């Protein structure tokens, strides 16, 4: 029983370890789609205000 | 002389009175020296883009025709020269004497013009000759992250280049000045400038002069293809040209789409690499490579410029940046880079040799993120990493090149450790070079491996005289 | 013969003022001799007043002076159509590229003209086998109908296109019309000498106007070998094959024009008119009751994005689309097609049968299931999950790899031989490992191969 | 010289009509007497027409009236450079905002103007000796180079910026220029008095472009700072540092005088001139033949993402990057600089030498070792770790503190005199606690020392 | 989401029994709902007790942008001049303001952000502060307000937080559940919320639901990838009682039980205390989830439980 718990808690290490790296790497994914998302937001909403500006005058 | 008058003028963009008989797209010469490019002919008046400092220029200012399509001098007088896009000399070693010139803008080669591209260009660098071969008149991308290896790739190649019988063109565009005084020094060391044109745009240089870089740098390029030479071209880098041709885009309130670019930013790059080709019999037989580069962020392929080059480009070289910044340079990333011409840009050695190379390294690196069969690709992965790890400054010939290829490949280098196959590789070269070089000269004369049973041996024969760590 | 002098130049777009009660109408072919030499062609577009004319032109504008004198030519750019453009090679104007001499055509048609009336048109309910496991099972093809290659950048489209031509126009009765369309010219000089050994090239009529040429060039191109095809289909009664590679060009280069022509932008920076260019177009590529085409465009998607006005507004022309993703291609899985996004208005009962039907369906379940999970499986793996999830998990890898498949074109790439599935096969194939009688065999097995019986000759040897 | 009439007013922009064929160049300076005392200054941007030239004020424009005379200075806003400017505080147009009297410079430079011509440029990269162990051995600086400093509040960037100053008048000879780019007010007066305590002072001029000023004066404030550190590369030969803070407010600067001359935007709503703007002032800091002008430069990152066009731009130009982290200086560690994650460009073999940069990835692989064991360490304890660990982690910990360094301009913080250590010293000190020679030596010994031979001469005292 | 079905019902719960007078606006909203309002309100016999005003979506803009000037001046009238109490209802409010940015640029004005006119707050402003209680007389005004695209950082409903007392915050999540009104028990905000105006009980209640709600939001994340048993015992606790009280929130509606399919109920506040401090307390544990959907007391709930 002691050696197979030890062996659940070394299993579980491993595998918290490695969705701890998954995390991380999904995270970095978001983010780089958050960003993008961010700058085509900004470049599309001031260039519709600008757009709309030049039509009167 | 014709003369015009400027009415208006702002950010280096200008309207002029006069120039009555003008061409669209002229050359035009301002009072102070500076030159100017005709743009668009109004119904009273003449757009002019300035190329060049524009501090002088103002309302009252004087402009004259040149009466010649915009164009830059070409030829041998060129060579080993520091110009920047109109071909005025920035080295400071007197005029360019020349009579021939070319046009900026010149149409591509037609369809019956073309031949299907057959002659290496080597570069001298392993990872890029086996896996991602570039032939005499292909486009290849480099692309990747800032400080990947993108420029040191372009000068190891034009390096590796010394008596081969190619000119070479290293189109700077809104790079450092630092960084291509740095370059030409390489290239002076190396003994490479002697048969190398350098066109530099910095990025102190107004946009229009970022723009037109390229184009020159092509021009220059295309002057040895037509008459039958092989030319290499470098634009370092098409992001910088993208983004000054936005600045001159926005400046004449052109529609801006996709992060702010103009709908004519593919049709800058698309028109520029076309005229790289490799020519038929009939038209010379001349070629001119061509390696754009791109610089992404946070190494997105996905965005709108580099999409653009990658839809150009025969196939790509990307750079990982996780891969350069742990000690495997150059770093290509064996998954996504890829060479269009392939098999047909290597010679039959190489090609027989690393027929599976990039695939079976693909695998490695898959399985790398993760039993005794596989435990032994993982083992012979770390080798033949090792040997494509390759210093800077320092080209390999096409023959060595195979040879080591062909020992980590094989499994001669197996029961060497990891860290000892960089030491092993250079050691057996110089055992190769010096005594066994009948095998080498058989490479390099017929481009065909020389017999199985005889290299095996000789490998064999140099792993008794080594010791490892 | 009309003239008419040259006012502005910008760009791709001329200015001419004519006489007044001679102007020129719109869509109207006009020369202009050059100061350097030869002859540029130019459009005429948009009437501005004071009888002048803004036109785009078809090729470069540079070292053209403002009062040269410009010719109407009464009518809009007309091209060879018949018998004598097979076998040949041209570009915009309808002029021979391939350096073979005159084409000695008897007729030349209007590369404009309007779309064929209700009445005339015809429906495709019968489906065109094309080799393709992915194709032929989850988004078939339909015989006469219209055909969508979607793609980013270097994901598969030329490959694919070049993969259909081998497959399908090869051992076709009827002939064959190939449109290249703002791409490499490189390409197209392959393409000819591959067609050329094959003797495929005796019944194909081709035209380039590729992404070295100026956007007026880029933009009409198509109609050039368009008005072709609808020769064959309408006056000779043909089954003919239309490939176009790439649609998406034609509208990129109507954005360049379309704002140097002084046009208001609409969303991310396009023409107005995209949607009405489009039709235009698109609506002549059809099958009519005299004869049918069958037409297969690649279509390029910028910067990945589906939802970009250009890829969106083509989906209402498509009977069937083929949906390339670049995440499948850095997979190794080719061709790269989404089997969920890839759709066929012939994927029913009717037309290919209960069992295509209910196999095709249990598929995308399967599949529809997996992408559920890959939030759970990014982070967890397969661990955490159902028994039940584990082997939908498990036959869906298999499913995705027995879809991929070794391409004749790709043979150059990969260096395996390429491999032509039949329905029949396809259906038994992805049947079989619904029912879980290959849950034994390893996933590699499933991977690159073209029949179930190769998938169980390939795990033997693994 | 030439002399107009104000016709417009439009907030921070002032349109000026000149008499016919004598107008102002584009930057020049062009002066207006207040109605009220005083002289605004406004520098030319665009010639509209009709003699109508369209200016960015440096100042307030309330007060201002139609018709009042403006005058051409026939030049760009022109500054005092030498030793006058020197232990003092300047503003936009050179003017003394310290209130300590006459400015006597012998000469006056403007500050628009080219890069230096490519045949006076360097063409090798050659270390700065700083002086600092932790930025010479693990991110040193080049001559003529651009570094990042990232780092929070009170975490030591003054004190840094102070040690530079000091270092390099004391070793190399060369002086220095801070250039703050929109300069809180309460922070320049601090600054001002904080040199002045350190003594870093009478090495340094100081040009503040506070940020109640408009944005045409926190636009050009960086040249005016650049101009003065120009002359002693230039004329007397020196390897200068060029201090801004922050070069982000540089940008938006430059986006603000784009917004008020009514240019259309760019992406993530830049002006479209952002790396023209960038580049002319970036290239002109560089390595000459003569001299160079190394510049520290703190940026801020915009929703922290470095890809935004600020300091992607902003990234193109830099060397290195001196990144301070708080943590460090919780635990005594000073200077606080994270030897992990700042870099440099220029080490490597070529620049410095061979074992330079052994011994630098050498301490940096034993500090990413001791880095990755934390979370191992405080739950499992020592015991856990395998002999090979144990000595990584107990040289890491002397490797940690032997980085740290007692500073000149730190003398009443610390205690301690500081301490200048060379290059050779550094590499030579960490190659021998890689080597474990010290081994046997205590921690606190390796703590706030100079060169090797300071810590064996501590470990007796303990 | 539910704006003019709680209008709906707050002129069925609060007009119905009161004394004084009111006002309807029908502001560029559907012609239908204002024909179904009308004759709702006449067969009940409100319609004697209020003045109707109609400028709804089929009208052009200019209608639309002084509807609400029309009925605000009736009930402005009943305010000053007349000694009596108004109830004044506007659906919707929005139109006003996007009435005014479809005229903006056809007057000559440079747009603002996301499409709107510069004088977004000014006009908005103007209108706003005359609907108001004075002195003289009381106004208590409801006003539905279109959030576009489900967005709350919109500079229209954005600037329309400043004019208001009392905010009831409906989402779509909590309507796709079902979860009707589907009120945001932790965004919508009142003035009035605090122990001197509803006692220390009702605020302790309240507070508690609260804290209960927004600890599940925060489990919500973590539970949907790492699983449901990995929580504490609190937690577990947490999640139980946190989705109870969410259903005890909903309610059915007398004005949507063609919706429903159910009678509307009304619940008094001491009752409604009562009922949310007993699950707090945790005297019902044992009902299912489904006991508290859908009823009005605690006594409902318990005798719901005994059906499933
Ligand atoms: N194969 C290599 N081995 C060692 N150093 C390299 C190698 N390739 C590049 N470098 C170095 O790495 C840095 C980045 O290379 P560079 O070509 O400048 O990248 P980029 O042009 O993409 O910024 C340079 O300092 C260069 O000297
Ligand atoms: N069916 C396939 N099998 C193997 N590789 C493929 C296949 N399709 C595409 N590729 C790879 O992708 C590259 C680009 O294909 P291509 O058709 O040119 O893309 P696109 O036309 O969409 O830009 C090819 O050179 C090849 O390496
Ligand atoms: N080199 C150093 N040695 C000792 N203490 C320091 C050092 N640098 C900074 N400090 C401490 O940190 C404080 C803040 O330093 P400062 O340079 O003003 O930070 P910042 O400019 O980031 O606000 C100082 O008052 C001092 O106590
Ligand atoms: N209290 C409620 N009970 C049951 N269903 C509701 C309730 N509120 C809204 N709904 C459902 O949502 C629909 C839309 O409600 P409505 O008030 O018209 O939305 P809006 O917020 O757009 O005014 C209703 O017709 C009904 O089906
Ligand atoms: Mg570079
Ligand atoms: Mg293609
Ligand atoms: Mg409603």
């Amino acid at each position: 029983l002691l050696d197979a718990k030890a062996s659940e808690f070394g299993a579980r290490m491993t595998a918290m370890g490695n969705a701890t790296d998954n995390a991380t790497e999904m995270l970095e994914t978001l983010t780089l789609q958050f960003n993008r998302a961010r700058q085509a937001a900004i470049t599309q909403e001031i260039a519709e205000i600008v757009a709309g500006a030049n039509a009167l005058r | 002389v014709e003369v015009g008058t400027v009415i208006q003028v702002g950010d280096g963009i200008a309207r002029v009175h006069g120039l009555e008989k003008v061409m669209a797209g002229e050359l035009l010469e301002f009072e102070n020296g500076v030159m100017g490019m005709a743009q668009n002919l109004e119904e009273d008046n003449v757009g002019v883009v300035i190329l060049g400092p524009y501090t002088e220029i103002r309302e009252g200012t004087q402009v004259k025709r040149t009466g010649r399509i915009m164009e830059v001098p070409v030829g041998e007088a060129l060579l080993g020269r520091v110009v920047n896009p109109l071909g005025q000399p920035l080295d400071g070693r007197g005029p360019i004497e020349t009579a021939e010139y070319r046009p900026i803008e010149s149409p591509a080669p037609g369809v019956m013009d073309r031949k299907s591209v057959h002659e290496p260009l080597q570069t001298g660098i392993k990872a890029i000759d086996s896996m991602i071969p570039i032939g005499r008149g292909q486009r290849e991308l480099i692309i990747g992250d800032r400080q990947t290896g993108k420029t040191t790739i372009a000068i190891d190649t034009i390096i590796n280049q010394k008596g081969q019988d190619v000119i070479c063109i290293y189109v700077a565009i809104g790079q450092k000045q630092s960084t291509v005084a740095g370059v030409v020094e390489t290239l002076r060391q190396h003994d490479a400038l002697d048969y190398t044109i350098v066109v530099t745009a910095s990025a102190s240089e107004p946009a229009p002069l970022l723009y037109l870089a390229p184009y020159a740098g092509c021009a220059m390029g295309e002057y040895f293809m037509y008459k039958g030479k092989h030319a290499l071209v470098v634009y370092d880098d098409l992001s910088k040209q993208a983004a000054a041709y936005r600045e001159l885009s926005l400046l004449l309130r052109r529609p801006p789409g996709r992060e702010a670019y103009p709908g004519d930013v593919f049709y800058l790059h698309s028109r520029l690499l076309e005229r790289a080709a490799k020519l038929s019999d009939e038209k010379g037989g001349g070629s001119l490579t061509a390696l754009p580069f791109i610089e992404t962020q946070a190494g997105d392929v996905s965005a709108y410029i580099p999409t653009n080059v990658i839809s150009i480009t025969d196939g790509q070289i990307f750079l990982e940046s996780d891969l350069f910044y742990s000690g495997v340079r150059p770093a290509v990333n064996v998954g996504i880079s890829v060479s269009r011409v392939g098999g047909a840009a290597q010679i039959k050695a190489m090609k027989k040799v690393a027929g599976t190379l990039r695939l079976d390294l693909a695998q490695y690196r898959e399985l790398q993120a993760f039993d005794k069969a596989t435990q032994a690709k993982l083992n012979r992965g770390e080798r033949t990493v090792e040997i494509l790890k390759q210093d800077e400054h320092k080209p390999m010939p096409v023959e060595e090149q195979v040879i080591s290829i062909y020992a980590v490949t094989n499994g001669f280098m197996d029961d060497i450790p990891v860290e000892d196959v960089r030491r092993f590789e250079e050691e057996l070269l110089s055992f190769m070079r010096a005594n066994k070089d009948s095998l080498l000269d058989h490479i390099r004369q017929t481009g065909e491996l020389p017999d199985t049973k005889e290299l095996d041996a000789a490998i064999e024969e140099f792993k008794k005289g080594f010791t490892p760590s | 013969m009309n003239k008419g002098r040259i006012i502005q130049v910008m760009g791709p777009v001329v200015d001419i003022q004519f006489e007044s009660g001679q102007l020129p109408d719109i869509y109207n072919a006009i020369t202009i001799e050059r100061p350097q030499g030869g002859t540029l062609t130019v459009e005429a577009a948009v009437h501005l007043g004071d009888n002048v004319v803004r036109c785009v032109a078809m090729a470069s504008t540079d070292g053209l002076v403002r009062g040269l004198e410009a010719v109407d030519t009464g009518a809009p750019i007309s091209v060879p159509v018949g018998k004598a453009t097979l076998g040949r090679v041209f570009n915009v104007l309808g002029e021979p590229i391939d350096e073979q001499g005159e084409v000695n055509a008897e007729e030349r048609h209007p590369i404009h003209r309007p779309a064929p009336e209700f009445e005339e048109l015809s429906t495709a309910d019968e489906i065109l086998e094309t080799g393709i496991k992915v194709i032929d099972l989850l988004a078939p093809y339909a015989k006469g109908g219209k055909i969508g290659l979607f793609g980013g950048a270097g994901v598969g489209k030329t490959v694919l296109i070049q993969e259909l031509i081998n497959n399908v126009a090869q051992e076709h009765g009827g002939l064959s019309v190939f449109a290249g369309v703002g791409e490499r010219t490189r390409e197209g000089n392959d393409l000819y000498h591959e067609m050329k050994d094959s003797g495929v090239i005796s019944k194909t009529s081709m035209v380039f106007g590729q992404m070295n040429e100026p956007p007026g060039a880029r933009l009409r191109v198509a109609l050039t070998g368009l008005t072709m095809a609808e020769y064959f289909r309408d006056r000779e009664g043909q089954d003919v094959l239309l490939f176009i590679d790439n649609i998406f060009r034609f509208t990129q280069a109507g954005s360049e024009v379309s704002a140097l022509l002084g046009r208001m932008p609409s969303a991310v920076g396009y023409q107005p008119t995209l949607a009405t260019e489009m039709g235009q177009l698109q609506e002549r590529i059809t099958s009519t009751k005299k004869g049918s085409i069958t037409s297969i465009q690649a279509i390029y998607v910028p910067a990945d994005d589906y939802t970009d006005p250009a890829p969106a507004t083509t989906f209402a022309h498509l009977d069937a689309t083929t949906n390339l993703e670049r995440k499948l291609a850095e997979m190794g899985i080719y061709p790269a097609v989404d089997p969920l996004a890839s759709t066929s208005r012939i994927l029913s009962p009717a037309v290919v049968g209960e069992e295509h039907y209910r196999v095709a369906r249990g598929v995308q379940q399967v599949l529809q299931r997996y992408n559920d999970l890959q939030d759970i499986i990014a982070i967890l793996g397969m661990d955490e999950l159902s028994d039940e999830d584990k082997l939908i998990v498990a036959r869906a890898r298999k499913i995705q790899r027995f879809l991929s498949q070794p391409f004749h074109v790709a043979e150059q790439f990969t260096g395996m031989p390429g491999k032509y599935v039949p329905v029949k096969e396809t259906v038994r194939g992805f049947k079989e490992i619904l029912e879980g009688k290959h849950d034994n065999l390893p996933e590699e097995a499933f991977y690159m191969v073209g029949t179930i019986d190769e998938a169980v000759e390939k795990a033997k040897k693994l």
